[PDB]
């Protein structure tokens, strides 16, 4: 049906910029919402993005000065620009698509240190 | 009613066959689902206390409720003449009582001194709102189904239950402005599986469009 | 009707068609039920003795009971006559007598000389009270049921069993719940019922018992 | 019609179209019962000849009763020029003159000269005088057209009482008269043409009962 | 169906009093009308009283002054007190009941001398 | 249309919304039955020509009919160009017939003649000449000739009387038809009993009597 | 069914009166037309008088000033009484009535001479 | 719309509720018979632009023919600006701007402004202007929603000529939106009528020619 | 609603029955179909903000795109009240103002001030502003409850191109996102989704051609 | 059926009258439409004039100010006065009349010399 | 089905204060209606308090300036406070349930002395 | 059902004109639209006239000032008349019509040389 994996992970210093990106199969307009969470070890999970078909983007407030969504048609991705990255910004982070459920990708490490 | 003429002076005119016509028939159509509330509000603009009472008076069915409604109305009734007490010649009558407001003791032509004063008493307005708390209990009271019981059926429509949920809520509360964290809460809790992982991808603060959009397909 | 025109002077005019059709369609549809005797006091509004005239002599059917507006009518009448026997004056236009309220013995001119005096004699306000005590009558003929033959069904539920009540008691009434209907509402409520009712103890409101009584 | 304008002037106004079908709609529906008659001068109010006869042309159905009334009315207009000779050689001194039977009636006036009669000082009131003779006129159509003899009411073994009064009184308006004739037949005719079960009941109320009386103790009768 | 009997007859002199009682089968309230018929011997049958539901009591001429006609919706009964009799009073009394169709008793026998 | 307003002055009107569809319902429901005629003429009080084309346009059906009152029209408006032929700066006096019929003239000019003093009924002769069409196709219309209205043995005398004058009526295309030939075939044309009871009743008989001597089946 | 049948004829002088009746059997109320002719040997039937229920009579120009048709409800009788009689008024004279048809007695003899 | 109030003066005054209803109506009921177009004209009396793209936009089926509406009010909005680029003004001293047919279609113009053209002195009717156009447009959808050609208009041999007249003059309406349909017209007669047609001769009537073929057999 | 009396000042006027009933209808019968949108605004016009919220509040059904619009109105609200702070001003100068957010869309506001704003010179129109978030959250709504996506308008095989075309222009007008920058949906979309038969007749028809002329082409193509 | 032949025919001389009569078997009135046409040897058949039931007679403007046509429905007969006769109205005349088709009459000669 | 128990009662002095609880089975939001009787030894049945579902308590004139009522959803109790107790408040406590019918407990003795 | 078939075709100079004809089955006025197309050896197919009922005709650019399209509804037939011909003008030439479907000609070559 619709399988989605994230990818553009990785070690990153503080005070640094990295571009997430959501790869998904068929077409990225057929989704009627997608998203951004994370996680980080130990701690709750935590919202980071939305984004709903027809609809401007919304941004949590721990990010909501610095990182950016975007969505390619013609490449079908939805690509999340991380930049001014903190320490506390390593953790564990997820992409999310809706469609008839909710499907999620495994997700990819960010690491600040 | 009393409404102003092209002179502009305020005139009384009397209550109008479409008026009374519409008002016996949305009681008859909706019984009392909240919507006939603004209606009896929009269909009585300019009211004297006589005009108000003849549309209550003009129902024919739900004599329970009328009955509720004249108990409301004395409650209210009791509570302004103890507000102002204010007992007594100044060549114009300024005092009303709850009586003269609900339109019991006071004259037509008593009416419209106080409503076309200058500055006006508006005993239509004041008996008017002592009527609408009563329609709004009322309401409550013939809502069918609590809140807690709207629960997402495994085919239905998201759209099609978030209509229940409010319109179930709209009756229970006879107000709209109900949406309290905790509505948002229960919206989501009684949401059928798959549209509650969708919606609790979506994250806090989610518009009801942004909602209803995520969870537009959800197989049926 | 007479009514008051931008220039502030009350002068006369004709009867509406929509109000004409309206008092038809609410006797033919709705027959005596009370909430009629409302509306036509609604619809009246500013008449004439002979626009009253006019919309009870365009009812159609019904006509046994009209006659006995007709008896109640001048029953009412006769007894203006008594307490007012003199007229049974130049300045001054003649006084109404029975027959010239009902607008049998008066002219629409004189109807409205009367209405639009300084002080003003109103002789259709007078009709009206007339006609609406003999449809207080008429109401009360066809009420099927008395209350005290207003009982709660076993299964009935008691907002339901409530409406009839009231319903024949306004009929009754052809009305303004006494203690004694108060007393007489819980001692025809159902076995069940009567219980919850009972243990709300004295001074309960119809809200609180309707409520009490719901899951019944 | 004629009707005072907020100015306080008396003015033409055209026939409404909720009027003119209102008309139409109780001759379709009511024919001749005598609850018409009421209906028209109702919404004849203010009415000149030319709307009067504007009311009558535009019933369909009918024609022979509407062919009476001209009857009618012809022989009420002749009797005016007969009580009304108001013959005299012109004066012609700025004043309209002559109103005639067959100006009453709209056949022979313009509507400028109804307007006229009706709205001098003092009023000559043709639109008034007209309606006289299509009342009686429709008097007579009523009349005729009563279904049933007030003799041949007769209460059914299953109507309600209420139903058989109802059909008596109806009956006797119809056929309209005095109300000298009703009181008369009312002791006459309505308990002898009453049902065997309620004649009883009602033999035993004794003198001087009320139609609210008899009518009270015969509810229930049955059905 | 309706069976009503009279009761309270007797003996009693000239210029005197009486209480006439009629006994209903059920409930009283049922009745439309309700009234009392007398026929003294050999002469035509003569209008007493009648009560119709929701009505006052509507009296003969010879008797107006003085008779008097009650209800008692507790008891099931109508009332008939007799009082200024006179001696033309003696005569044969009926009661009659309305419902769906006139029912009447026996009668009850008054005797003035 | 043109009305008078409270200041006492002549001012045009749209025509309403409600006078539109009462035109176009009564042709829906009665087609050309004579009494069209008579609601046409009042629906349309106070209409321009303007007004009274558009009441015309607006009909859908019948444009066989339609097209012959426009032929009517027009033989109308030559005979008004011929009688007045005639053919100055403060109004203009020429009204002419295609004027008249609101074809070359704009509804301002069609004011100004009504309004005018003395007043040019542009509107009531125009409304003349489509009665005219319309009377000549009701007669067409008339599905039967008063000579084939015959009383059947159990036809009530009421409703054979109906019958007459409601076909008398659409022949004539007018009410008042009664010539001595109709009395005379009235009777000719009446069931056998009835003919016998209006034979003695004699002559000068109003309808009332005819009617009342045969209310006897 | 209904027959009816006239009296009152005779002889009578150039100069006189006479008061014919038709008789009716039944009620004459039942009748919602009564009349009378008459034909003068070798004459043309010719019409005398009409009375429709609930009708004026109506009487015929030869004779408009002077006879007049009366109803007597109680003795079920229609008359026509004749005065100022002529010579040529000598005649055979029929009366009729209508129901279901029209009914015709077989006439009185009425001579003036 | 703009209408005259009781003091003389032109006054805007809202769209009535029953002639948004009258329109939306008899959209539903006759959908674009030719009689549709009159009644637009009559129930649009006075109004501004707005009110016109009000009424066309309260319809809410027959989205096919409004697209064809547009395409209309856009070509002959462009010859007004072709005939009328009335950039001439200098500039306008008291006066407004002249109307563009932007403006005149009401897609450029404010309500206000459009009150401004109509109640000038001397009037500039924009809202006469734009329902020329409308009326234009729907001209041809009503011709492209006729069911039947002229030329295929046939009388059947046993219907009354009164019907085949109807059915003809209805048909013509529509297309038309010449005495050679007179002669179609008998051409497409059945045979008995035609020699009656045929006889009648020249300057019939179309009275003469139904009044001599009432019969005609059925 | 504000109307204009006769001496030409602005007044209030109650809203009327007809109009009540009309929009209250339009919503049970066309449901958020795009043409209820141009009645709303034709029937609310010269509405105050206590009219505005009589018409939205009297719908009985629909519940779920009303608490939506809700939401819209309190976005455009917040808007207003942080691009428009205008918090400067007294009291005491003959001049009463003081429009925010929640005195546009009559939550803070008395009719009176509502009657006020409206008829001031220079006025503040929040009846007008406030229609605007109305529609506003109108569309988005309809857009929502589009059924169909243009892309899965497909003639039928049996639909008449009439027909079909409707339905393709219908569901553009829903989602009217890019007006006339539709360009026939890419044109391509209008062809591409037509019937076998029809396409023919319209890849014959060439280059430049016309709704117009593409209907015509197409009449009778089926059933 | 329905037959019809003209009669009235002959030789008259330039500058002269004729009547043309025109009969018709049945009642005239229950023809719908009647009319002549004449045809002069080696001439096109030419149109001479009508009458329609209800109508007014419409005459062809060879012949407009002089012939009339009248009905007589008494005697069933439907005649054309020619009045002023030119030698060019010499020709053969014809008859027609309308009902379930038209029918004509076999003509009668005019000759004017 | 549903089984209620009052609790809390014993022996108090004039002048004092005391808190009875009544228990519910189930959850308390359920019932439509509870509220507090009381009967004192010889004594009518005496009315003290109810409340009613989504509805103000009321309380009895003998008890109005003093008692109270209290519900505990979390608890599933009804609660009564007791405070400024009389002697004369020597009696038999009920407690009262209103569901598809009216149950009650067995009651709590209140002792004042 | 419908056949179509072009004619007028040959061998033409450059610089010359022709008259080619498209003969329909049936009337040609039952067409809703009809058109020609040509296509020459080794190219693409190309339009080149379109005529639609009620509609005034379309003509391609490379033809724009020269040819004609034209309807003879007397004889049942499209005539396509070319006019200033050029030698690229060589190819085949295709008819077309529309009903219930798209119907083609077999086609007709046009030489220019």
């Amino acid at each position: 049906d619709v399988q989605l994996q994230e990818s553009g992970g990785g070690l990153v210093q503080a005070g640094g910029s990295l571009r997430l990106s959501c790869a998904a199969s068929g077409s990225i307009s057929r989704f009627n919402a997608m998203g951004w969470w994370r996680q980080a070890p130990g701690k709750e999970r935590e919202f980071v993005a939305r984004i709903v078909k027809g609809g401007y983007a919304v941004l949590a407030d721990s990010v909501k000065g610095r990182f950016t969504i975007s969505i390619d048609s013609a490449e079908n991705t939805l690509a999340l620009q991380m930049n001014r990255l903190k320490p506390e910004d390593t953790a564990v982070y997820y992409c999310f698509a809706a469609l008839d459920t909710a499907y999620w990708g495994q997700g990819t490490q960010v690491t600040v240190s | 009613p009393i409404v102003q003429n092209l002179q502009g002076q305020m005139v009384h005119q009397c209550i109008s066959p479409r008026t009374l016509n519409a008002w016996v028939k949305v009681v008859e159509e909706k019984a009392f689902s909240p919507e006939v509330i603004p209606m009896f509000s929009a269909l009585s603009c300019g009211a004297t206390p006589q005009d108000l009472n003849t549309m209550l008076n003009t129902v024919g069915g739900h004599q329970a409720a009328m009955q509720m409604l004249k108990e409301t109305i004395n409650e209210e009734a009791a509570e302004w003449d103890r507000l102002h007490p204010v007992h007594a010649a100044p060549g114009q009558m300024r005092e009303p009582r709850g009586s003269d407001i609900a339109g019991t003791t006071s004259t037509l032509q008593e009416q419209i001194g106080w409503m076309t004063h200058n500055p006006p008493i508006p005993v239509g307005e004041i008996y008017k709102r002592w009527i609408i708390l009563g329609l709004n209990k009322i309401v409550r009271m013939y809502s069918p189904t609590s809140i807690l019981d709207i629960r997402q059926g495994p085919k239905e429509p998201f759209r099609d239950y978030v209509d229940r949920f409010y319109k179930t809520l709209r009756a229970e509360q006879a107000s709209q402005e109900v949406k309290n964290a905790a509505t948002e809460t229960l919206l989501v809790q009684n949401a059928n599986p798959d549209c509650k992982t969708i919606l609790k991808a979506l994250g806090p603060g989610a518009t009801l469009e942004e909602m209803m959009t995520a969870c537009q397909g959800v197989g049926p």
